[PDB]
């Protein structure tokens, strides 16, 4: 194939890579934020407290979100697969 | 003309030794295998399933690509000459034809032109007159260049975990977790949904 | 659709009937039987060794070609 | 029409070189070893028990799932062999009729039609028409994807484990610390107190049937 | 007694099994592991070499079966030479050492589902238990005491490296990781206390 | 089992050479009624039942060997 | 071959390493010190909050710059393979 | 040949590992990423079709 | 322009005539043509089956090299 | 062939490895306390941001001593080829 095709198979790859990892990337950076920006207010000098809750978000998402990030991935996989037959040459 | 068949017992005999470059160099079976070791270490499962049991599928896969030119052969040459109705000369050049085709089919020019003009052969008007020669060495590299691209192409979807993966376990913090160990799971899930085995070989009997 | 099994296993009745045919032919001489004859049953017997011979290579070159695809490292 | 006897010898031994072959496509085995060469994964220990014990683990415990097939064969096929009441071709189509049955009922459907559409095989009545040519190879796909799927939940609790260790030391501050070499006790801890082996065992078990 | 070329394919066929013998009837799974899950406990996966420790092992299986090798001459290698019984009846006499310990070293939950796993109802005594069931039960009760040992020997070592992390982290250190302060420690702890002796004598009080 | 089967084949195998060994030392010292070609015929029948046990033999060590060796 | 004919190759070769790898390091050090001087500026104590910008940052460079980069690999390993049997002498 | 033939994997190996540790995500195996990028290299080249050209004319 | 398996095709043909004009020198013999001697039929015969000879000596070479080049670990 | 002989044969080629790796470590280190001592000067604090500079300036090593480097060491190997036979025992 030429370069072209990679580029844009790539592009839809890091694309789907992307969808995925925002909905966890984004609240995780939010509650990171939030509790950093509360401790800067209340001068309470202490890193280590901004990492509790951010867990509990991150697994508050999947359990939100788990399907939908279980699903459109594999409606990527499944037509990946389909095209190997069309993509040589 | 026709061999003694002294000199066709000899003749049968030297073939048969030469089976295994028949299967992997004139075949599918070299193109499946090179795709089964590289998804087998897509999955970072280096010795999962054992190398018999994916050599085992690689043979019945070539196996079932190959029954309509074995039929062909069977048909045109072989039948004949189990009826006594053709030379065993004859008959090998009336079953090369349909394998000849076969590979034709699944090479690329480019190849083909670089081992014509390595050779020095002289023009050849036309895919009706290509030497074996010539087309078997074109038809192994265009194989292995199509291996390459299916197995490069199948590495993408591993590839789209471990990063998320690894992404979520650094926006964490997590600094000194390796990503293989949460990844290796899920990438056997991942493979488990898509209904990944039959989806791959069925892929592979396509691209033939 | 050819299968390779079939043909494995006609080959090998092939030569199980030539074997039979040769060993009845020399029981029956054996026992008497007019219109049979040695040099028949000598060359018969002769025919029915140099096939199972054939089989028997053929097996050998199977064996051989098997063991080696199945040793690969894939 | 019974084959000579140096014919059916040569078969005999011919037929004796496939025994790989047939342990690894046609009995359990496949999907047992598998299995161990996951579980020597999740538990953190790539050395594990010996490559050899596992091997000759999963060997017992196919030989004891295939007790019933074996015998089955034994009674309907080789006993009328050794006492002359059958021929070397009609054994060789009786006892393979439960081996047959046994890969058919853990072969799933999709690669059964999967490999007829393969074959261009004709419109098949029932399972009991169905080619051997068509049954071994999806018989081990659908092995495989059973062996993966066992895999994958066999590793959940260490990943429990994993994470659970790796938060506890991230929330203290300890960042530096490797979580790997710390969580790799307490999966020995959970693999001895729950009896992992015998556990894991009886359920493949149960899983072929 | 059957026929001496047929004894001689018996015995060369049966020299084939030696690492079978070796790995599946007796200890030597048990060291093999406990030794392999040490050199992970101590953090440096090749300091002695594979080899070394597979010749331990092999001494050590050497010492723990030398009783059951005094058994086995007693009642197969003496009476096979005084001929008063010989062949069948010595082989299994001489087995039966083996069995016994094998018996003593398996726990009873993998002999019973070993047992209904070859619906094998009538098996009422413990020493009539067959080699089919009593060989994979026995594996499994070695892989689990072998697990046991590497988590006790790993309790020492996980002490020292968290011990070693929360100084670093109370010092205020946030940065230096702690493996590499405390392998040395590990290392002058294991050799201070004698570790390897200890560890040999209790392996061998574990039979 | 399975045991129990290769016993009683190896069992035949010995019953088949004893049989033609003792066959022929009755011939040799000189015992009336034993013939020289059933000796010849009985020692070759032994000689290739024999050789079937040592290629089985041969089989199934080279089968175990090559199961052993799988990469788990 | 000579010390030269080896170090101008090497030299030529990660000449082209260092192009390829220019925009990806450059993107993810800009950004990083840009979220690392606005977290100071603003007295906020986190050590995570730099890893998502960062990351979009180098997806985004990638998106648009990966043409450039692979048909510069791909020519100079063309080149490369078209002089490799002079490289011999 | 073999030497200068190891030229661009080990640069595309460099690059990625670089490229991978300066991003922080420094605990994935940068072999396994790099990988199906060689692969690809490889192939869009047509590394197979050169190297016979380039072997057939070292002579 | 020389290909070995021209040159094997040719050594294999040349056998084949040479076998076929000594079966046939015997069939005619057989048949009592007048102008076939006897001593002429068996030197025939015997050379053909010195070229037969020769045949199964140089593929046995052949493959036995073919397989110790083809078994190397590359 | 005397046992002085044999470590002063490790030494030597220790010693050749230290001054081969000697350079591009201490490159390294000085890039890394420069970088350090400034970000503990601005009071800017990210992991990654020390990790950009490095790899120029080791990578510029090798553009500048490169040569030198390669010297010593064929001249090393040519050496102790050379004297091979001399150190028989």
């Amino acid at each position: 194939m030429t370069p072209e095709s990679v580029m844009m198979m790539g592009t839809e790859a890091m694309k789907v890579a992307l969808a995925l990892a925002a909905p966890l990337l984004l609240v995780a950076l939010i509650t990171g934020l939030i509790i950093s920006i509360l401790q800067a207010a209340t001068q309470i000098n202490e890193m280590t407290l901004s990492f509790i809750p951010k867990i509990v978000a991150v697994f508050i998402a999947i359990i939100v979100a788990g399907p939908w990030m279980l699903n459109l991935l594999l409606d990527y996989v499944r037509t990946l697969f389909s095209n190997l037959p069309y993509i040589i040459g | 003309q026709s061999w003694s068949l002294s000199v066709q017992t000899l003749v049968f005999i030297t073939s048969l030794t030469f089976l295994p470059a028949i299967l992997l160099m004139m075949t599918s079976f070299t193109r499946i295998i090179i795709v089964f070791g590289l998804l087998r270490n897509a999955l970072g499962t280096p010795s999962a399933p054992p190398n018999q049991v994916l050599l085992g599928l690689a043979l019945f896969l070539t196996f079932f690509i190959m029954s309509p030119v074995i039929d062909k052969i069977y048909v045109d040459a072989y039948q004949p000459f189990s009826e006594q109705k053709i030379s065993m000369q004859e008959a090998l050049d009336k079953g090369a034809q349909p394998l000849r085709a076969f590979m034709l089919r699944q090479t690329r020019e480019a190849d083909l032109a670089l081992f014509a003009r390595l050779a020095n052969s002289g023009p050849l008007q036309g895919p009706e007159a290509v030497p074996m020669r010539i087309l078997l060495p074109a038809y192994v590299t265009s194989e292995l260049k199509t291996a390459f691209q299916i197995g490069f192409t199948i590495f993408i979807p591993f590839l789209i975990i471990d990063l998320v993966i690894a992404s979520v376990l650094m926006a964490l913090g997590m600094m000194m977790v390796p990503p293989a160990t949460i990844a290796l799971p899920f990438k056997l899930m991942l493979f488990v949904l898509v209904d990944g085995w039959q989806l791959l070989m069925g892929s592979l009997a396509q691209s033939f | 659709t050819v299968s390779f099994a079939g043909q494995l296993h006609a080959a090998l009745d092939r030569i199980s009937d030539r074997q039979a045919a040769a060993r009845v032919q020399a029981e029956k001489f054996t026992l008497g039987e007019p219109g049979i004859a040695l040099n028949d049953v000598m060359a018969d017997m002769q025919k029915a060794s140099v096939s199972m011979q054939m089989g028997i290579q053929v097996r050998n070159k199977l064996v051989a070609a098997y063991q080696e695809v199945m040793s690969m490292q894939v």
